[PDB]
């Protein structure tokens, strides 16, 4: 009966890996194993997607996430997306899933055989949820470990075969960077930026040197937050500020998880620049704006003069104004006027669309992505019926974009509850009344009624 | 082909099972 | 306490029970099976077969029209199905 | 050597699928800790060396 | 002690009529300012371009509302999800025709709540009480983030966002159901079993409870005397209350722990309505209800249609005249 | 009464409507009903 | 496509990704086991 | 001992599924209502009432199958089995809707059961019955929606088919020909059931999270013995807390677990109301004062007018199919639509 | 010392063997073609 039944570790079956608060190696066990199924995942999902990929179709209509994610690191890939390489797909799967074997048997060993505990084996291994000291060390190495893999995308964008541009002339290409900004003004300025329509915050980003000096950046500030942490213990102020306990810090990463969810949602949403378009499909604001365009296209081949066509409402059909006086395409995709496109920026001035460009200047590799990506617009119902909610049966599609994005909506949420539910579990178990009110000192009892 | 796919998931799936069966016929510390 | 009965995770859990119940049990999902595979099913409740919902060259539906010639107007519209 | 990259491979999958229920056995029965030992420490040598052979092999017919 | 001290103790003081604490220091003056506005604007507030079409659409009291059609309308779609403060515009008048006030209400509002819930943390750690009621309360506000927040994010306009109104409310209700199908959602269909059964249990605890009263009064005096504020005992009997609800299905289909009882109320409805914001918070991004139009064909291929394909003919009535004058091409696309 | 374990049984009744269920998952992609 | 090597392993690689879904069956199985101790 | 007074033993003997006087009205009546509309959605098509597939056999999954209702031509008929339609002919019966009155009707009577079984069981054990009263809310919204309501209409066919998306439509039909959301008895019920859920998730949270300390361990549910005298949470702290959280709180347990019978069963009486006045179509579809204004002044609009739009949109392009027996030809021209869609 | 056919054990019989057989006929279903 080590720990393991309500009896003697307090906690019922329901509830059974609380049972493994205090007992760091049979803990140690769980994490390794479940990095395991994580990793598992990754190889064994991308493997399911490259025996299902068919390099001909695109990207977005084969139901893929992980394999993009592979392109964008440049791997694979040639001008505008194509697919020329499969091969190196394959490697990140099959390394990945022999890895999950190690970490496998690493974390069945540690659970089930290994010590219960490590405090005794060696003083370095083993801690205390209260050794405020050995916690910012164990957080310190952590914290260089992710600096570390920070700087590895850098090495991967600058010395190792570049980055999936979308943005890189002739409709993107794989590009090495050599000159990553540095300038904290951009950098941290994307932190200031707000969050509302036309900033986007750190969603914005939209090219690569802003990527990749960022990473510079952040694996420095982590390596450097590690060694003080390592070298550092934590001072009377935040000390007398947090619950120090395993449940507590527990309650702290499900909060900086969830948050991080949300973000990432935004991300897969709006950005295309990390999330190229060739290989996610529209977003839902360039599938609306490539709407106009088409539309635009064909009336204006037909002999419309689309720069004094005014509709029903006495806006322009094609054309009007923003708040700020941009000229941006008509109807109702007013509202998504702040998306930026390679396939659209050419047709930019200084005052927005630019009126001899679109009678000029419009190419038909611009017609072909503009009518890809009306077609391609984020809609489609939970059983992969392809359009909006009153289209037939016949089109299988729904964008990686709205997979990914619902998703992490839902996985964020759902640990932000988590973080409620055990912060405020620690706030009660530090003060002695998680298990409920003592009948013999009720607090309410000795406090004046409120009337 | 798709009893490929079932022969295989037949297989994997009550390995769990008999993990649990073996350890529980030994005495084992389940 | 007990009404009296047999508890069930001992009925379950009986050999006596999984005797009887590994034949009764398959038998009565075959038995299911066939009512549907020799196309019983159909011909008992009236529901059309994939071939049976218009007439080759009908795109109406036989929609029933009158409550108490409603059976003879059924049956006719079978008629013209042949 | 087109068949024998499956022998390889094959082999992973068998010893795979042996180790995935032998070693959660092996360490949760008390009697053999030390009849066990051996084995899976054998079997760990086979796993890694196999996916090294493996490994090698795929690049004369992959 | 000191000046800040006394203050701090002042605001976690557990015997103010109303806790204040932290988190009531955002909430009181942001909910304030939502609520002023919010009563102002649904009386006197001009009409809005809600569309961003230049068709103004009048929410309030003295432009010809009642209680029912009456409502803050959402800013114009002119803005999309720009932050549009009153410093933004030229003009008050400006910012009343473009729907200003929306803006306004909503974030001062999602915020207030936000702290609401922090508050029944706050005042529940003071107390000595367990922490969870606020976790409770987590489904609802999720749900109000949903209509106000989330939806208008995917959607790309606050727009789009919910009416501040009786009537308003149901437009956004139709137009959804057009737009996503959400009555064939899942988690639609968990938020009704959720809301449903809460209601049902609801019903159930109160009427069972209410069965097994101890008689402690006359038939001349409210059953209710019978029970004393901080009395030390119980005023029903839960063993009679199994005892019959035990009959009326059967034995084990009946709770006999009043904290196994209790948890279940708590946990059906909360999940049920996580469940049904998740849902509107998911087709926020489009990821829509079930499809099955022309799901059933026949041996040479005719449609033979559905209760689906009844619903889709209802759904394309919402889609061709919501907005009427808002589209010029044909994708409806957000 | 109790020759056979609870927890056998389970796992048991358990795969057996996992079958089922997938089964009429796939029905919904094959044959009448999947649009094709 | 995998390459045509692993070909014959496609429909185990078909069957792989739900593995990780098994393991947290796996330990309900194990609880009816010690039955819910 | 009369033979009367030793079938009334053996009715009323403790078992494992009580029986009873009622029983005789409930079993059958019950396992007849669910084995039709298991019997109807797994083997039944709706083609010649509706032009529906609606069962597994035809290849509906289980959101699209229902038990639909009979063709508007067959009126309000009982649809007897042995009656002047079907003529005893049970495959005929099941082509014309019978099955739907047969639910319908075994339906009705089984609800009744079950309430006389409330009442039954409860004057046996001696409590009080406030549980069957309460029961009276699900009787009136059944039968309101499912008889009233088609009796005051042309037929049955308008009545609820027994299917998830047959009441989909049903819903949808309701906002579109009798603007249900703008009518105050629904209004209230949703108040009732919204409420209810409200109440249900507010007082188990609030008895949960006020508990008294009465085991050591972290799993509160085995601190808590039914045959315990003692209240197993605090009506005292729960009180103070929500009078400073809220402003006011209960604090008479009696009255609290009465208002929470009284709420949500009131709702769904009042949502009976409306129902029954749309039996009529005595709808409260439109303000008249609305109407004269945006009438005369192309320039006022509300969130009244936009939803009337919507509904005019629903109707036409859901009555052809909706209503088969009517043979509406609608010409594309003369269809309801805003620009461009 | 138990009976083994009692009220209780009608009750079981009559939804699980219709249900049962119900499950069949729809596990048939799955396999018609159109
Ligand atoms: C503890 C911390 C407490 C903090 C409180 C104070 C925080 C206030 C912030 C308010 C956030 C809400 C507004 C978000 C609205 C929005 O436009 O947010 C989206 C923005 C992205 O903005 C978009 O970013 C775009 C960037 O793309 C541009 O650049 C791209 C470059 O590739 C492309 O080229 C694209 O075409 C081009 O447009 C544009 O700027 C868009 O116009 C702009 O709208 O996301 C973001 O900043 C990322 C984060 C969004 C917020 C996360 C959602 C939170 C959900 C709450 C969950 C409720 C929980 C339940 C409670 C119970
Ligand atoms: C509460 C808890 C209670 C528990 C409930 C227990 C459930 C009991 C089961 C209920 C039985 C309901 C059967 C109702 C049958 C019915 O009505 O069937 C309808 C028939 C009338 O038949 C209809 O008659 C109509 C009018 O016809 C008449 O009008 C025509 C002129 O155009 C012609 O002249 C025609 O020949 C002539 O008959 C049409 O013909 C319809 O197609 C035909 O169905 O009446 C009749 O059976 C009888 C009508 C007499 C009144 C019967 C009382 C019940 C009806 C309640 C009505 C109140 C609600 C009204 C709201 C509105
Ligand atoms: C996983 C990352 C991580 C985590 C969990 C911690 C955790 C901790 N850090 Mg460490 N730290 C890290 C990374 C991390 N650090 C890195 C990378 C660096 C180098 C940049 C540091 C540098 C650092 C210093 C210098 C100190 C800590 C301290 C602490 C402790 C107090 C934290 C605190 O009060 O939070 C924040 C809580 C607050 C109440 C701060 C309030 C300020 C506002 C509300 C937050 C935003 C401020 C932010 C800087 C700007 C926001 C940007 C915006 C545009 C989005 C705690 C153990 C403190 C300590 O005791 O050191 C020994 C301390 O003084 N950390
Ligand atoms: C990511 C999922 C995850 C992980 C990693 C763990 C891990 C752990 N749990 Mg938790 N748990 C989980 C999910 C998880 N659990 C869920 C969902 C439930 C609810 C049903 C529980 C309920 C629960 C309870 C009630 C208890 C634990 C306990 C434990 C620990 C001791 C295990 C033990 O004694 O098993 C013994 C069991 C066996 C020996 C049977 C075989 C198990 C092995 C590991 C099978 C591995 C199969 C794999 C395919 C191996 C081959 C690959 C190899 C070649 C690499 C362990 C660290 C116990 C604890 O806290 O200890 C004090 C405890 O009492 N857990
Ligand atoms: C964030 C995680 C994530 C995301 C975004 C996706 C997204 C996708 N997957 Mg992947 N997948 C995941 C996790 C994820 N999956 C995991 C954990 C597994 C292992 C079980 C798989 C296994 C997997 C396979 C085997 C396949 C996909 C496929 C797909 C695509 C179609 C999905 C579909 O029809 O859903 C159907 C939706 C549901 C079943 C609803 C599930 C939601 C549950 C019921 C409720 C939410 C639970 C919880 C609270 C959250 C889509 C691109 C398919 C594809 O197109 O391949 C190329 C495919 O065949 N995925
Ligand atoms: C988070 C990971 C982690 C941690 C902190 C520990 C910690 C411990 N383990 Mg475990 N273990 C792990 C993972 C982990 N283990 C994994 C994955 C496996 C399977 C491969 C094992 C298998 C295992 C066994 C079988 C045993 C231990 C033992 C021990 C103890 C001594 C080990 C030692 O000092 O090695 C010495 C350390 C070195 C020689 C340094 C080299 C370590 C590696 C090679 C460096 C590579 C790091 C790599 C670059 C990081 C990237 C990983 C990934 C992202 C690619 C100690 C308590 C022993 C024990 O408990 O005593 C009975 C024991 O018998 N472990
Ligand atoms: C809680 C949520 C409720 C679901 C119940 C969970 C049961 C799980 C439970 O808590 O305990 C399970 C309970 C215990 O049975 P035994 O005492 O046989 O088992 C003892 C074992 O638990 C020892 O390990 O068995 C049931 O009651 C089986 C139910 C089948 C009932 C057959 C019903 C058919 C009759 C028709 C329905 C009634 C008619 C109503 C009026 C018309
Ligand atoms: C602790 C515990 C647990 C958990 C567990 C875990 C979580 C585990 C993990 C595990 C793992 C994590 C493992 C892994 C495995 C792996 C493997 C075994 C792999 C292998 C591989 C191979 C063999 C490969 C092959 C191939 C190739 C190479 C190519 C292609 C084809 C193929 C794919 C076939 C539970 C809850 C139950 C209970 C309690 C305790
Ligand atoms: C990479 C990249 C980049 C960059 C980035 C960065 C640079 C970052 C930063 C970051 C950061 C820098 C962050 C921050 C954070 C913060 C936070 C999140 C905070 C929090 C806090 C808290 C949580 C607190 C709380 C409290 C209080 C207030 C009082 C007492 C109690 C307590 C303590 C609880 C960019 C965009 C350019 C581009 C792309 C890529
Ligand atoms: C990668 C790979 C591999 C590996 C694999 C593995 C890693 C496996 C695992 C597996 C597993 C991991 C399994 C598991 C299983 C599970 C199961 C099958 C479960 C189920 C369950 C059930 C059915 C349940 C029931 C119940 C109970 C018991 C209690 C309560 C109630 C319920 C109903 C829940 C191999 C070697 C092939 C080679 C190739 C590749
Ligand atoms: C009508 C009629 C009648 C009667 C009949 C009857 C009585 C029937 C029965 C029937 C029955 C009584 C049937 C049943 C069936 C059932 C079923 C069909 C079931 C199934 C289910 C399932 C499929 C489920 C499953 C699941 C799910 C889905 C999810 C969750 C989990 C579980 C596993 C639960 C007579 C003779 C008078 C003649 C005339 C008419
Ligand atoms: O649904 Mn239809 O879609 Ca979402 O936008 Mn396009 O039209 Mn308009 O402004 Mn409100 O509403
Ligand atoms: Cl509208
Ligand atoms: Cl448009
Ligand atoms: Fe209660």
């Amino acid at each position: 009966a080590t720990n393991r039944d309500q009896e003697s570790s307090g906690f019922a079956w329901w509830a059974g890996n609380a049972r493994l608060i205090n007992l760091s190696g049979k803990l140690l066990g769980a994490h390794v194993a479940h990095a395991g199924l994580i990793v598992f995942w990754a190889g064994a999902m991308t493997l399911f997607e490259l025996a299902h990929f068919i390099p001909e179709k695109p990207m977005y209509e084969q139901g893929l996430i992980l394999i993009p994610h592979i392109a964008t690191l440049g791997w694979g890939v040639g001008p505008g997306g194509e697919v020329v390489d499969t091969f190196p797909f394959f490697v990140v799967g099959v390394v990945h899933l022999i890895s999950s074997a190690v970490l496998g048997f690493g974390g069945v060993y540690h659970a089930i055989r290994g010590p219960e505990t490590l405090e005794e084996y060696s003083s370095f291994f083993g801690y205390d949820w209260k050794d405020k000291n050995k916690m910012t060390t164990i957080l310190g190495f952590h914290l260089i470990v992710l600096g570390i893999g920070a700087l590895l995308l850098v090495a991967k964008a600058m010395f190792f075969g570049g980055l999936y541009d979308t943005w890189a002339p002739g409709g993107g290409d794989v590009r090495v960077i050599t000159n990553p900004t540095l300038d904290p003004r951009v950098i941290f300025g994307y932190l200031l930026k707000s969050p509302f329509g036309g900033e986007g915050w750190i969603v914005s980003v939209n090219n690569l040197e802003d990527v990749v000096g960022g990473h510079i950046w952040i694996g420095l500030i982590c390596i450097a937050g590690g060694i003080w942490h390592i070298l550092t213990t934590p001072f009377g102020w935040a000390r007398r500020a947090f619950i120090w306990s395993g449940e507590a810090y527990l309650s702290y990463s499900l909060g900086a998880l969830s948050m991080m969810g949300f973000i990432a949602t935004c991300f897969v949403w709006f950005n295309n620049t990390v999330y190229p378009s060739e290989f996610y499909g529209p977003t839902g604001p360039e599938a609306s704006q490539a709407q106009a365009m088409t539309f635009l296209i064909r009336d204006q081949k037909l002999g419309a003069n689309v720069g004094s066509a005014q509709g029903p409402t006495g806006l322009g059909k094609y054309l009007m104004r923003s708040p700020t006086g941009e000229i941006i395409f008509g109807g109702e995709t007013m509202r998504f006027w702040d998306f930026r496109g390679p396939w659209l920026e050419p047709l930019r001035g200084p005052n927005g669309l630019d009126l001899n460009k679109i009678k000029n200047d419009i190419q038909p590799w611009q017609e072909r992505r503009a009518a890809e990506y009306m077609t391609h617009a984020p809609l489609g119902s939970l059983n992969s019926v392809g359009g909006v909610a009153t289209e037939i049966n016949s089109v299988n599609f729904v964008s990686p974009r709205s997979w990914l994005a619902t998703s992490h909506f839902v996985l964020a949420f759902f640990f932000l509850v988590g973080h409620l539910w055990h912060a405020g579990r620690a706030r009660a178990a530090a003060a002695g009344f998680e298990k409920g009110i003592d009948r013999e000192s009720e607090p309410v009892l000795s406090m004046p009624s409120l009337d | 082909e798709v009893i490929a796919q079932l022969t295989m998931i037949a297989m994997i799936g009550i390995a769990g099972p008999m993990i649990i069966f073996l350890l529980a016929v030994r005495r084992g510390n389940l | 306490g007990t009404t009296g009965e047999r508890p069930f995770s001992d009925i379950i859990t009986s050999v006596r029970y999984w005797v009887i119940h590994s034949i009764t049990i398959p038998a009565l999902f075959i038995a299911g099976w066939l009512f549907v595979s020799t196309g019983l099913a159909y011909d008992v409740f009236g529901t059309p077969r994939p071939d049976s919902y218009y007439a080759q060259e009908q795109r109406s539906i036989p929609l029933v029209t009158d409550r108490f010639e409603a059976k003879q107007q059924v049956e006719t519209f079978l008629e013209q199905l042949k | 050597m087109t068949i024998l990259f499956q022998l390889a491979l094959a082999a992973l999958v068998i010893l795979s699928f042996v180790m995935v229920i032998g070693v959660p056995v092996a360490y949760a029965s008390p009697q053999d800790w030390d009849r066990s030992k051996q084995l899976i420490f054998l079997g760990s040598g086979l796993w890694i060396a196999l996916v090294l052979v493996v490994g090698v092999l795929n690049f004369f017919v992959v | 002690a000191n000046l800040w001290e006394r203050f701090c103790n002042w605001v976690t003081s557990t015997d103010n009529r109303l806790y204040v604490g932290w988190f009531g220091v955002i909430m009181i003056p942001t909910l304030l300012a939502a609520t002023i506005c919010f009563v102002i604007a649904f009386i006197a507030a001009p009409p809005v371009d809600i569309d961003g079409i230049r068709e103004p659409v009048s929410g309030s009291l003295l432009y010809g509302n009642n209680i029912i059609t009456g409502a803050v309308v959402p800013s114009s779609n002119a803005i999309g999800l720009h932050f549009y403060p009153i410093w933004e515009a030229a003009s008050l008048d400006e910012w009343l025709y473009n729907g200003g006030p929306y803006q306004l209400i909503i974030f001062h509002f999602l915020l207030g709540a936000s702290c609401y819930m922090g508050r029944q943390w706050e005042l529940s750690y003071r107390l000595g009480m367990r922490p969870w009621i606020c976790v409770a309360y987590s489904a609802p506000l999720a749900s109000a983030f949903a209509v106000f927040l989330i939806y208008p994010i995917g959607q790309g306009s606050f727009s789009d966002g919910m009416p501040l109104g009786i009537s308003g409310t149901f437009n956004f209700m139709i137009v959804f159901q057009a737009e996503h199908n959400i009555l064939m959602h899942p988690f639609h269909q968990l938020g009704v079993a959720g809301v449903f059964g809460g209601a049902l249990f609801c019903a159930m605890h109160g009427s069972l409870v209410t069965s097994s009263l101890i008689r402690e009064t006359t038939e001349t005096e409210s059953a209710n005397y019978g029970y004393k504020f901080g009395q030390e005992e119980e005023t029903y009997n839960i063993v009679a209350a199994h005892g019959y609800f035990g009959r009326l299905i059967f034995q084990y289909a009946s709770f006999n722990n009043s904290r196994s009882l209790h948890f279940f109320l708590a946990a059906w409805p909360v999940v049920g309505v996580w469940f049904t914001a998740l849902g509107i918070s998911t087709m926020a991004f489009n990821l829509n209800g079930f499809n099955f139009n022309h799901s059933v064909i026949d041996a040479k291929g005719n449609v033979i249609n559905t209760w689906a394909d009844i619903i889709n003919r209802a759904n394309l009535g919402m889609e061709v005249m919501h907005e009427r004058n808002a589209h010029n091409f044909p994708l409806d696309l957000a | 009464g109790g020759r056979i374990p609870l927890w056998i049984v389970a796992t048991v009744a358990g795969m057996g409507v996992i079958v089922i269920v997938g089964l009429f998952f796939y029905g919904a992609y094959a044959g009448l009903g999947s649009s094709l | 496509k995998l390459p045509e090597a692993y070909a014959i392993f496609d429909p185990l690689v078909d069957v792989l990704p739900v593995i990780p879904v098994l393991f947290l069956a796996l330990a309900f199985v194990w609880q009816a086991a010690v039955g819910f101790r | 001992r009369g033979w009367f007074d030793i079938l009334d033993d053996w009715l009323k003997r403790d078992r494992f599924v009580f029986v009873g006087w009622s029983g005789i009205l409930l079993f059958p009546c019950a396992y007849l209502a669910l084995g039709g509309w298991l019997t109807g959605t797994t083997f039944v098509t709706s083609w010649y009432t509706h032009g529906l597939a609606s069962s597994y056999l035809e290849g509906c999954n289980f959101l699209t199958v229902a038990v639909s209702t009979p063709a508007n031509s067959m009126g309000h008929s009982l649809l007897l089995l042995w009656g002047p339609e079907a003529q005893g002919d049970f495959t005929r019966w099941c082509q014309l809707g019978g099955l739907w009155t047969f639910i319908a009707l075994h339906g009705a009577f089984g609800l009744i059961g079950f309430m006389l079984r409330q009442f039954e069981i409860a004057r046996l054990v001696g409590v009080r019955p406030y549980n069957a009263i309460a029961f009276s809310a699900p009787i009136a919204v059944f039968v309101s929606v499912f008889l009233i309501y088609p009796l005051g209409q042309s037929s049955w066919f308008f009545a609820p088919s027994f299917g998830v998306a047959a009441i989909f439509r049903f819903l949808l039909f309701f906002q579109g020909f009798h603007n249900w959301t703008l009518n105050p008895f629904h209004m209230m019920g949703v108040a009732g059931v919204l409420g209810g859920a409200l109440l249900c998730a507010i007082h188990g949270a609030t008895v949960e999270n006020t508990l008294f300390q009465d085991g050591e361990g972290a799993s509160t549910f085995r601190a808590f013995n039914p045959t315990q005298a003692e209240e197993t949470y605090s009506m005292v702290t729960a009180n103070r807390f929500w009078s400073q959280i809220f402003g006011i709180a209960f604090s008479n347990k009696r009255w609290l677990h009465f208002f929470m019978l009284f709420v949500p069963v009131t709702g769904l009486w009042m949502s009976a109301i409306g129902v029954v006045g749309l039996a009529l179509n005595l709808r409260s579809y439109d303000f008249i004062s609305q109407e004269i204004r945006a009438a005369e002044d192309p320039e006022f609009e509300t969130f009244y007018t936009k939803n009337l739009l919507l509904n005019e949109g629903i109707r036409a392009w859901m009555a052809p199919q909706d209503q088969p027996h009517e043979n509406f030809v609608f010409p594309e021209e003369v269809l309801p639509r805003g620009n461009a869609l | 010392s138990y009976p083994i056919f009692t009220v209780r054990w009608v009750a079981v019989h009559t939804l699980a063997v219709p249900t049962i057989f119900f499950l069949g006929a729809i596990a048939a279903m799955q396999f018609i073609q159109r």
